[PDB]
């Protein structure tokens, strides 16, 4: 009925009605950083 | 979900360039590496030294 990964995490699943297998991928995420030349000079910022 | 690997600041090409520049400077120049003499000491003279 489903597949699993090395960490025993689900990667695929058979649809309950249509016996077909759908791939699963975690939604994309990441950290956030802020760049500043110093408030002593300006107030512009850029993010990454 | 929660683990991330960050890239190193210096890429491989930069490391290779640093090594190439260092070795070229040590080979072409001799005991004059550092100070910008920039003339070219013959290699056999360095070997004799
Ligand atoms: C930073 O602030 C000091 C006073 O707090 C000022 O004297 C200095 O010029 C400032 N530096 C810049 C780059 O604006």
């Amino acid at each position: 009925q489903f597949g699993r990964d090395i960490a025993d995490t689900t990667d695929a699943v058979r649809d309950p009605q249509t016996l077909e297998i759908l791939d699963i991928t975690p939604c994309s995420f990441g950290g956030v950083s802020v760049i500043t030349p110093g408030t002593n000079t300006s107030n512009q910022v850029a993010v990454l | 979900n929660g683990l991330t690997v960050l890239p190193p600041l210096l890429t491989d090409e930069m490391i290779a360039a640093y090594t190439s520049a260092l070795l070229a400077g040590t080979i072409t120049a001799g005991w004059t590496f550092g100070a910008g003499a920039a003339l070219q000491i013959p290699f056999a003279m360095q070997m004799a030294y």
